[PDB]
């Protein structure tokens, strides 16, 4: 759906109502999840003081996202380097204290709750207008115009066959992915195809540190210290 | 050759070999290997089956998409055979059964079925029919397996003149019922070799060698009408061959001598089982019978292949039969047994 | 606004990045060959390969740089150059809220001082660079293949390595084991030459030779 | 201008043994170096 | 131009030295590797396959290159020692399943347009 | 004592496959990197392509 | 398939909150799946004059 | 009649087979996430008798969900060979079927078929959790039309 | 309609039909050779030739945005009719 | 704006310590966990009775592909190869040739449904709305070859799901 | 559909078919294009 | 007509809570022990 | 060029002309660049292509129906910048972005003109001329094409 220059097509009518309805009761469902584990003696003992990492150790190991937040490092790309309209929504980043598994899991749950406020602000401040950049040389023209006007048909033809040539250059953008600092080192050459698309993997540096966090802990805690790792295995392997 | 049968590619899965095989009874020991060898070269094999489709599942991942086609056929039906062989270049016969089923005896499955396959294939207009029969095929041997095979190959020769006939001595492989049969005899106390097995002389042949022998026969232009005989390189006395099996399997050896008439009785006793029988009277005769040398018939080597000694590919079959005490033993620990001059 | 589609451009960030670029250039003239700030406010530092360790250490430890996070370490394979590989470092400074790019060059047969000492994050990134491209790094603790299968031949991301590879896999029943065979695609990859023969951007018009 | 244990490596670069290409695709292939001609339609 | 800094070896002599014990480290464990992985093939054909792989890489006359194969063979030894390669990966060296491609010009002319 | 995480068991050649496709054609790849962060992945790629193009999306 | 009050009191007390207010199942508050056709707006450059691409 | 007796007996076994399929999760890629949604209470795979069970020694069907990378291809065959074998393989998604998006890669086998025999093919990228439920339902139908005893009675 | 081949097989609208000696036919046995019956080559012929009193016309296939891109056909040659390339509908000037 | 998630220090008065001790011995948070599992037991399960109750979809849903035809009857595809050119997985193969009557269509239009990623890019690229992804998602098959659709199977789909695809694009064309 | 039946056209089927996989009514993929190279037909005349 | 797209209601959507709603229930520490001890005393008698 | 159109009028349409079984003529797409006219009167030597009428109704063709036949007739396909003049034998059988271009030398005549043979999926659709500036300039014969 999300494409360079905006989005594919506008929201179906009545979607925002369903989003509001779902978000209304999601606070309760979060309380359902966290009530049975946060205070649960078995849960804390399975995560507290397990997989503890330091501050400078996390920074050097390339850790990002929650792992910096979960261990005192107050860092979040949504606030430090705001992209899109993230500079207009208000939210709180849940900095952790102990840095173990339990603190990061709490940070995840709090990040779940904080997204609801961001959802609330987006729902209440959604502006009118188009959904793609009003420039046919980058985003395809509307289907009504493609069947009506010469320029739209030519641009639609060339955009869906060759594509939009991009200026020759190299960039590294990154966003606060729900796991870390997902980013791409995109290298172009002036053609209609990329020359090199290196994909920053938040889990790559995360999984690289698994040996450090597993030092000393019992094997049955290895599942706990990869659970807080949040390693999805399509990103590390790419 | 037809416009769509010209060979193409480099022999891989997607390469067009140019042979449309019709391997009969491919849901078996040799049927598994011959389909595979046909599968590698990219040959559209029309595999007919009468068993459950599940039992043919292992056959599916041996050829590119659309190559291996499964068809339902019945032995006692000309229409089924015609349906499977109507569009074919080569028809491979591999139907056989070491025991006599209630609906199928040795006569039915070694003469009647090969007769129908050969006769229908000629009417269809196929080029080569590769028919397989035992090396020990003989009209006067008491074992009806050998007796039926001798009648069938003569009949198939009459119906299909230029039909290559293969006479393998005895295949051994992952599921051979030859090395496995002897290795499985540990359960029945000791091994009851007939007359201690000091007179029977066997020439086992590797299954893979037979499979490549069939494939080489297909591509060979001189195989038309010839009658090949597939035998292993060495030739083993029965007692020493069973010695090699149990030494490679690291199992205790109890050479029980047992009279021939008594063995025929226990073969009858094991014959009663409605399911797959452990052994029959005809099986007892076969292992007791020797493999006569037939130098006049062309050998395996003539089909551009080198035979593989049993002592080279022995652990393949008997590694499974070894217990944990010998599951990791090497290959050269047991040396080959006595080799009677071939 | 008069540019509702054109992405707005920041000049203050450009000046700050340019000033820091001159700052680093004067600090270590032994390795810094050229430095440039891209149009979209991104700084790139071009160092000599021998300066891989000293330059990174300065950016990591200096009070005025404090770049203490290796975002990623990748290389771009450009066969037309004498040193085809071009190792690229991306660092982020949490204290100063900025990112830097440090790029070197390397031919096929030349080892690069592994940055594991400065950034322990580089350790796994180093293996990917060697595995995908073939650039060997000296002093690396456990340099070995990371992504490609065991006993893999060649380096995939090299531009001279075919996309489909040289070998495919198949379960061969004769050996009862998955085996490797030369590649044979059912449908060959239809290459599309879709580069318009008309100049796209006059700004990057390379002067004629 | 770089004292890094420099040795004389006169012999031509022969990285072929490292690229992993099988033997067949390294001799019997004749590559062509050319400047592509303009598409005569355009 | 004619001079470039080396990998590990300063000339062919020490580069050849690093090949020898690599072959030593490859000779010793072949029976152990065969035992470890339940190799169907005997020990003997294991040893010369190491020899043949070492043999095919003989035309190399560059100290930097020889270092690269030397370190690459070391990883291959490392992958084999700590059961990182399974039976299929080991059997990959023995090209078994593929048919022998004939070398005479007549056979190639008979099978296809392969030069 | 040590935890050696052998990875590469799902090394689909995404970074090499992207080269052969166009910028629009490479979009679905990022949805298939992280199975759960879909718009977040495309948002990063979209921002990168827009930054090179010096073009911003509409406020909506 | 809204349950009996006896279960509702037991279900609410067992969880410790009023569950009937906010429920996990959507009964009727959802938007109708047959919505009237929309009228999408146009971009800022949809002008008949002073809209040259060079600017 | 003997045929009738074998007919009812076969149906009893086939009913016992199709009514208890225990997938051995080979969760590989985004195809696995959608399969877990089938286990989610929205579709409730468990309610059909089919429940997830590990230890392939105690499982009946494989559900290949995701790309099959050449590096792990031996693992797929090994875990396939260890199943007590009234056994079937379900391929989820285009990648597992024939390569899908990564059909032309250097390290993705063009389909899980080249390693294991494949029963019903589930197309999609990913196939929605409802589509997989239809696939498992198709396997139950395929198990229903098994004549194992009838073939044995007519051998 | 559909014409059967001499070998006894339906011929597709593209004219495809396997030869008698073609081996690539065993696939169809015990299955069915998928072929469509609504041959678009035929069905377009039944459409009446519209008559309009204008030198040029505009055809969009009906439905506006749901049809093909709008094209203009020059109905000047009285010898024959002008057919839209996208959809195939014909037009004719009535005796000009 | 940051918040400290875990910086709660328990009180040391005689009341608080006893409550923690009472919580320890008399397992309370474990009972609270138990008590809430009982709450979900009495609730309403969300399972939908498949296949009697199929899941809820949207008109934009992407499923099995199909070629549609004009109301006259003639196909919509004019073989511009836009769908083949934009297919990210190259699952589309197209061969065109001058038809007997003039206006020419594809002689081969094959979609590899095991190579398709169902991205929908084909239906966007098509300037005549010829190739579309239908609402069907239950075309699972037993054999791999049955997935590899050609022109005939796709045209059959267009003549089968037309009563549904026509309505979907009728409800969604204005958004596009 | 009782309240709002879909628009009716000739090509639309009048009988829905379920999944025809497995039953002898499956879809078998096949080439929809004709041959490319026309083999030279030898002359049946006995020549000379 | 005029532009019609998916939009929030004219007055905006209602509030959506996000904070923790964990309730406090059960008797205090002494009361739980007292009833636990009291049951033992009655049971003993 | 711009990214849209502000032309809310009715487009013009021009009747097709026939100039032989080799050249596709969709004259509605023509832009009256007069490249075909110049080529016919300069490189071909035959004067049968011209422009008739004035204003927007001006059409380029041959007035009286007559085939434009010469050994260099097919070259007007190449010079035409639009699809007004295309090749009937290859007409709508492939797309330019999908064919692989392979340089070769024509053998039909003794001039040895350099050509670019375009092949797709192991088939030959087009033989386009190459440029040599000595042998064939930028043209090929019809028997070559
Ligand atoms: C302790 C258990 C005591 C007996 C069961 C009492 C019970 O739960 O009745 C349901 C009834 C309502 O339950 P609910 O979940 O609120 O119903 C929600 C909808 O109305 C539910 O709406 P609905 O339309 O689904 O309700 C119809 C439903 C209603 O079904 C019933 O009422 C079943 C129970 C009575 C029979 O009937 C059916 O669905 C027909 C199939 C019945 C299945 C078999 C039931 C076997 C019952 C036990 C047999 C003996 C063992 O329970 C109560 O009102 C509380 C009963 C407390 C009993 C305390 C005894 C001490
Ligand atoms: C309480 C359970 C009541 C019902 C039990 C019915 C018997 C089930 C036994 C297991 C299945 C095998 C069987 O019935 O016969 C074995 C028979 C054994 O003979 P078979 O030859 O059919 O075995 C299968 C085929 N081979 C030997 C190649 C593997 O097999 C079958 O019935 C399967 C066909
Ligand atoms: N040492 C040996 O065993 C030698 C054997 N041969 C010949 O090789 C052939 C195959 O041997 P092998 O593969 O080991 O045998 P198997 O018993 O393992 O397989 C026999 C095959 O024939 C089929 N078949 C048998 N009888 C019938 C029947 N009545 N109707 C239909 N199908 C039938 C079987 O179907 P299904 O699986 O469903 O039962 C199976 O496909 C036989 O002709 C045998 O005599 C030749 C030389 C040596
Ligand atoms: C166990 C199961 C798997 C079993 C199979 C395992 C097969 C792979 C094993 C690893 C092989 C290894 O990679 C090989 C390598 O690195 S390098 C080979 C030798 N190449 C050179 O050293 C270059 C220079 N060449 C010379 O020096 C001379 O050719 C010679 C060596 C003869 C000495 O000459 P002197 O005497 O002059
Ligand atoms: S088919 Fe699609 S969803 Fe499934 S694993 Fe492949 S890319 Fe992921
Ligand atoms: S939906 Fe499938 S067929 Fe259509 S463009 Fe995407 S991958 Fe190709
Ligand atoms: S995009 Fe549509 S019209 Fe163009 S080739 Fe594909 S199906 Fe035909
Ligand atoms: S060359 Fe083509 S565009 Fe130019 S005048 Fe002639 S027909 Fe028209
Ligand atoms: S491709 Fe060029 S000549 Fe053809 S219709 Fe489009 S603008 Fe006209
Ligand atoms: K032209
Ligand atoms: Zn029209």
């Amino acid at each position: 759906y999300i494409r360079p220059g905006g989005v594919h097509q506008d929201l179906p009518l009545g979607l925002l109502d369903d989003i509001y309805e779902f978000s209304k009761n999601f606070s309760f469902r979060i309380d359902e999840l966290e009530e049975m584990l946060t205070n649960n003696r078995i849960w804390r003992n399975r995560t507290v003081d397990i997989g503890v990492v330091t501050a400078e150790d996390a920074l050097n190991y390339g850790f990002s996202g929650v792992m910096l937040r979960g261990s005192g490092i107050q860092w979040d790309l949504r606030k430090t380097q705001p992209y899109d309209v993230y500079d207009q929504v208000e939210f709180d980043v849940p900095i952790g204290s102990r840095g173990d598994c339990y603190d990061r899991y709490l940070c995840r749950v709090e990040e779940m709750r904080q997204s609801l406020r961001i959802i609330s602000q987006c729902l209440n401040k959604m502006p009118p207008g188009e959904i793609k950049v009003d420039d046919a040389k980058v985003s395809p023209p509307k289907r009504a115009e493609m069947k009506t006007s010469m320029e739209s048909l030519i641009h639609h033809f060339k955009l869906y066959t060759e594509g939009y040539q991009v200026p020759p250059g190299a960039t590294y953008t990154a966003i606060e992915a729900p796991k870390g600092e997902f980013g791409v080192y995109l290298v172009s050459d002036g053609s209609s195809r990329p020359y090199r698309c290196k994909i920053k993997a938040p889990g790559f540096a995360h999984l690289a540190g698994l040996d450090k966090m597993s030092k000393g802990h019992m094997l049955a805690d290895v599942v706990a210290i990869i659970g807080t790792q949040d390693i999805v295995f399509g990103e590390v392997d790419r | 050759l037809h416009h769509a049968l010209i060979p193409h590619g480099k022999g891989g899965r997607s390469s067009v070999s140019g042979i449309v095989a019709t391997v009969f009874g491919a849901t078996g020991f040799l049927g598994r290997y011959v389909v595979n060898h046909l599968g590698r070269m990219g040959s559209q094999v029309i595999v007919p089956y009468r068993c459950e489709p599940y039992d043919t599942m292992h056959l599916r991942p041996m050829g590119d998409l659309g190559q291996i086609i499964f068809m339902e056929w019945n032995g006692k039906d000309k229409d089924s055979i015609r349906k499977v062989v109507e569009h074919s270049n080569v028809v491979i016969n591999l139907v056989g059964r070491e025991w006599e089923t209630k609906n199928f005896d040795f006569e039915d499955v070694f003469v009647k079925i090969p007769h129908a396959i050969a006769q229908v294939s000629k009417e269809a207009g196929v080029e080569k029919l590769i028919h397989i029969s035992h090396l020990n095929a003989d009209i006067k041997s008491p074992s009806r397996y050998l007796r039926s095979k001798a009648v069938g190959e003569k009949e198939v020769r009459a119906a299909f003149p230029e039909a290559t006939i293969i006479k393998p001595s005895d295949i051994f492989g992952r599921e051979d019922r030859f090395l496995n049969y002897f290795a499985s005899m540990r359960w029945f106390g000791g091994v009851p070799l007939i007359s201690l097995g000091k007179e029977t002389v066997k020439q086992p042949v590797y299954i893979v060698d037979v499979s490549k022998g069939i494939i080489n026969a297909i591509k060979d232009p001189d195989a038309k009408g010839k009658t090949f005989a597939f035998v292993g390189p060495n030739r083993y006395l029965l007692f020493d061959l069973v010695q090699y099996i149990f030494a490679v399997a690291y199992r205790p050896f109890l050479p029980y001598p047992l009279p021939h008439f008594a063995y025929r009785w226990v073969g009858r006793l094991f014959e009663v089982s409605p399911f797959e029988p452990w052994t029959t009277r005809d099986k007892v005769e076969r292992v007791h019978m020797s493999d006569m040398t037939l130098p006049h018939l062309p050998g395996l080597e003539d089909l551009g292949i080198q035979a593989t000694p049993l002592e080279l590919k022995a652990i393949e079959v008997l590694r499974r039969h070894r217990t944990y005490r010998w599951l990791t033993s090497e290959m050269e620990d047991v040396k080959p047994a006595k080799t009677v001059n071939i | 606004d008069t540019r509702p589609t054109i992405r707005p451009r920041n000049d203050v960030v450009h000046k700050q990045l340019s000033a820091f670029g001159q700052y680093v250039a004067e600090i270590l003239p032994k390795y810094v060959q050229q430095v440039q700030v891209s149009c979209f406010n991104e700084l790139e530092i071009f160092i000599h390969p021998d300066g891989v360790i000293p330059v990174l250490t300065f950016l990591r430890d200096h009070t005025n740089a404090q770049f203490k996070s290796l975002a990623d370490l990748t290389a771009v394979d450009v066969p037309t150059r004498q040193n085809r590989f071009e190792i690229v470092y991306n660092l982020l400074s949490l204290r100063f809220n900025s990112q830097i790019r440090v790029k070197t060059y390397t031919d096929e047969l030349t080892p690069i001082e592994s940055s594991v000492t400065v950034y322990k994050a580089a350790n796994w990134y180093e293996r990917e660079i060697w595995d995908m491209f073939g650039v060997f790094f000296a002093n690396h603790p456990d340099l070995r293949r990371i992504l490609t299968g065991y006993g893999f031949e060649g380096h995939p991301f090299r531009k001279d390595f075919p996309l489909s590879g040289y070998v495919e896999l198949r379960y061969d029943d004769e050996v009862k084991r998955v085996v490797a065979e030369p590649v044979e695609l059912a449908q060959e990859f239809r290459k599309f030459d879709l580069n318009s023969p008309w100049e796209a951007f006059p700004a990057y018009r390379q002067p004629p030779e | 201008t770089q004292d890094t244990q420099l040795i004389a490596v006169d012999e031509k670069l022969d990285i072929t043994t490292l690229t992993g290409v099988p033997e067949e695709h390294i001799k019997t292939r004749k590559v062509r170096i050319f400047v592509p001609a303009r598409n005569n339609m355009q | 131009g004619t001079s470039v800094k080396p990998i590990f070896s300063r000339d062919m002599n020490e580069a050849k030295r690093r090949v020898r014990e690599l072959y030593r480290a490859w000779y010793r464990e072949v029976p152990n590797t065969v035992h470890l992985f339940q190799l169907d093939i005997s020990v003997k054909q294991g040893r010369d396959k190491v020899r043949e792989m070492f043999m095919k890489n003989a035309h190399v006359t560059d100290p930097r290159v020889v270092d690269l194969l030397v370190i690459k063979g070391k990883m291959e030894l490392e992958e084999t020692i700590n059961v990182w390669k399974q039976r299929t990966h080991i059997m990959r060296f023995f090209h078994e399943t593929e048919a022998p491609r004939p070398t005479d010009f007549l056979s190639k002319f008979y099978v296809g347009h392969d030069p | 004592r040590k935890c050696d995480p052998h990875i590469g068991l799902l090394h689909r050649g995404t970074e090499k496959l992207i080269e052969y496709k166009t910028y629009l054609q490479a979009l679905p790849y990022f949805d298939r990197l992280d199975y759960v962060s879909m718009m977040c992945n495309e948002q990063a790629y979209s921002l990168a392509v827009e930054k090179l193009l010096n073009i911003q999306p509409p406020p909506r | 398939a809204s349950a009996t009050r006896v279960i509702q009191l037991l279900r609410n007390w067992a969880s410790g909150r009023d569950l009937q207010a906010k429920l996990q199942l959507r009964y009727q508050e959802i938007s109708k799946r047959t919505q009237p056709p929309p009228k999408l707006p146009v971009g800022p450059s949809h002008k008949l004059s002073n809209n040259y691409y060079c600017t | 009649r003997g045929e009738y007796v074998v007919a009812k007996l076969d149906d009893l076994v086939n009913w016992a087979r199709r009514s208890s399929l225990w997938p051995m999760t080979f969760g590989l890629a985004c195809c696995a996430v959608e399969m877990m949604h089938m286990a989610a209470p929205r579709y409730d795979m468990d309610r059909f008798g089919v429940v997830f069970r590990a230890s392939p020694r105690q499982s009946d069907v494989m559900i290949v969900a995701g790309t099959l990378t050449n590096k792990m291809a031996p693992a797929l065959r090994k875990v396939y060979d260890q199943m007590p074998e009234p056994r079937y393989v379900v391929s989820m998604g285009s990648c597992a079927n024939g390569g899908g998006y990564y059909h032309y890669s250097y390290s993705v086998v063009r389909g899980c078929d080249r390693i294991v025999p494949v029963d019903i093919y589930v197309p999609g990228c990913p196939p929605t959790a409802e589509a997989l439920l239809y696939g498992i339902l198709q396997l139950q139908r395929k198990i229903k039309r098994e004549k194992r005893l009838r073939i044995w009675y007519r051998r | 309609g559909v014409r059967t081949s001499p070998t006894g097989e339906k011929v597709t609208h593209t004219g495809q039909a396997y030869d008698d000696g073609d081996y690539r036919r065993v696939r169809f046995s015990d299955r069915q050779k998928e072929v469509n019956e609504n041959f678009a080559i035929d069905l377009i012929a039944e459409q009446p030739v519209s008559e309009v009193g204008s030198r040029v016309i505009s055809c969009d296939g009906g439905g506006g945005a749901l049809g093909h891109p709008r094209v203009y056909i020059n109905l000047d040659k009285e010898t024959k009719t002008g057919t839209c390339g996208y959809c195939g509908l014909q037009f004719r000037q009535p005796h000009h | 704006t940051y918040k400290f998630v875990n910086m709660r220090e328990p009180s040391m008065d005689m009341k608080s310590v006893t409550d923690r001790a009472a919580q320890t011995l008399l397992w309370t948070e474990l009972v609270r966990g138990l008590g809430m599992t009982l709450s979900y037991l009495f609730r309403e399960p969300a399972t939908i009775n498949y296949p009697f109750e199929k899941g809820p979809l949207s008109p934009r849903f992407r499923g099995e592909h199909a070629l549609r035809r004009y109301p006259s009857g003639e196909e919509r595809c004019i073989a511009c190869k836009l769908c083949e050119a934009v297919c990210p997985a190259q699952a589309i193969t197209i061969e065109a040739e001058p038809r007997a009557d003039g206006s020419r269509r594809t002689t081969r239009y094959d979609i590899d449904m095991t190579k398709c990623i169902y991205c929908g890019f084909c239906q966007e690229a098509c300037p005549v709305d010829a190739i579309v992804e239908g609402p069907n998602f239950e075309f699972s098959t037993e054999t791999h070859e049955e997935l590899l659709y050609n022109k005939e199977k796709l045209l059959n789909n267009g003549d089968k799901w037309e009563a549904e695809i026509a309505a979907n694009i009728q409800a969604d064309y204005l958004y596009r | 559909p009782t309240t709002k039946p879909p628009t009716a056209r000739k090509y639309i089927w009048t009988n829905h078919k379920f999944n025809v996989s497995g039953t002898p009514q499956q879809y078998v993929p096949y080439s929809t294009t004709r041959k490319k190279i026309q083999e030279w037909v030898p002359p049946s005349t006995p020549y000379k | 007509s005029k532009v019609k797209q998916d939009m929030p209601p004219p007055g905006g959507y209602g509030p959506i809570d996000y904070k923790r709603n964990l309730p406090r229930r059960g008797l205090s520490g002494y009361s739980m022990f007292a009833v636990g001890i009291g049951t033992l005393l009655f049971g003993y008698w | 060029g711009s990214d849209r159109s502000r032309f809310l009028e009715g487009k013009r349409a021009v009747e097709d002309k026939n100039i032989g079984p080799l050249v596709k003529t969709i004259m509605t797409r023509c832009i009256q660049c007069t490249r075909c006219i110049r080529f016919a009167s300069e490189i071909a030597g035959v004067d049968d292509l011209g422009t008739t009428g004035r204003g927007n109704d001006m059409q380029v063709g041959t007035y009286i129906e007559k085939m434009f036949m010469s050994e260099l007739s097919g070259n007007i396909i190449d010079i035409c910048p639009v699809g007004a003049l295309t090749s009937k034998p290859y007409a709508f059988t492939a797309r330019p972005w999908e064919t692989r271009k392979t340089e070769s030398i024509d053998v039909m005549d003794a001039v040895g003109s350099n050509i670019v043979v375009s092949t797709r999926t192991g088939e030959v659709m087009r033989i386009l001329p190459r440029m040599h500036e000595d042998i064939n300039e930028e043209w090929i014969s019809d028997k070559t094409r």
